[PDB]
Parts: structure tokens; sequence; C-alpha cells
């Protein structure tokens, strides 16, 4: 059970989907959408 | 087992999270060294 579900959503080229991981550095994880080194969460993704 | 014992040469070349693979070692072997001086001084004190 969780105190809340927050879901973050966007669309990105596949070269950058890897940046959707905890503490990731680099352009999209640094200035677009960002996960901490402790991200107590998940990423769900497909080619669209 | 880690790469350097002066701290910034690591901070300058790695992220915030392989940090938790390369600063912690130094912290651990340091903590162990303090744990040896303090126990060895705590035995030493009983001679005195």
């Amino acid at each position: 059970c969780f105190t809340n579900v927050y879901a973050d959503s966007f669309v990105i080229r596949g070269d950058e989907v890897r940046q959707i991981a905890p503490g990731q550095t680099g352009k999209i994880a640094d200035y677009n959408y960002k996960l901490p080194d402790d991200f107590t969460g998940c990423v769900i993704a497909w080619n669209s | 087992g880690a790469i350097s014992s002066v701290l910034n040469d690591i901070l300058a070349r790695l992220d915030k999270v392989e940090a938790e693979v390369q600063i912690d070692r130094l912290i651990t072997g340091r903590l162990q060294s303090l744990q040896t001086y303090v126990t060895q001084q705590l035995i030493r004190a009983a001679e005195i």
C-alpha cells in the first residue's frame, strides 16, 4: 500500500529513455524531468 | 579497494550515485581505522 501514487508522464527519443533511472545525470534527467539518487518509484515505457 | 584517498579527484570525475560505490569505501576503511585506535586505546588504558 502507498501513502500516494504520483505518476509523471512525457514522450522522449529512445536514446534518452535510459535517463529515466535513479540519480541519472545528463541533459533530460538534469533539466527536463528528474529522479533523485533514492527514487522510490518505477519507470514504465514502450516504443510509441 | 577504491581509487583515491584524497577526496576531490573522485568528485571531479564521477556522478552523485557511483559516488555511493567510491566514497563509502574510504569512509568504511577510515571508520575501521578509528575503531582500531579506539579499541586499542581502550585496551591500552587498562594497562595504565
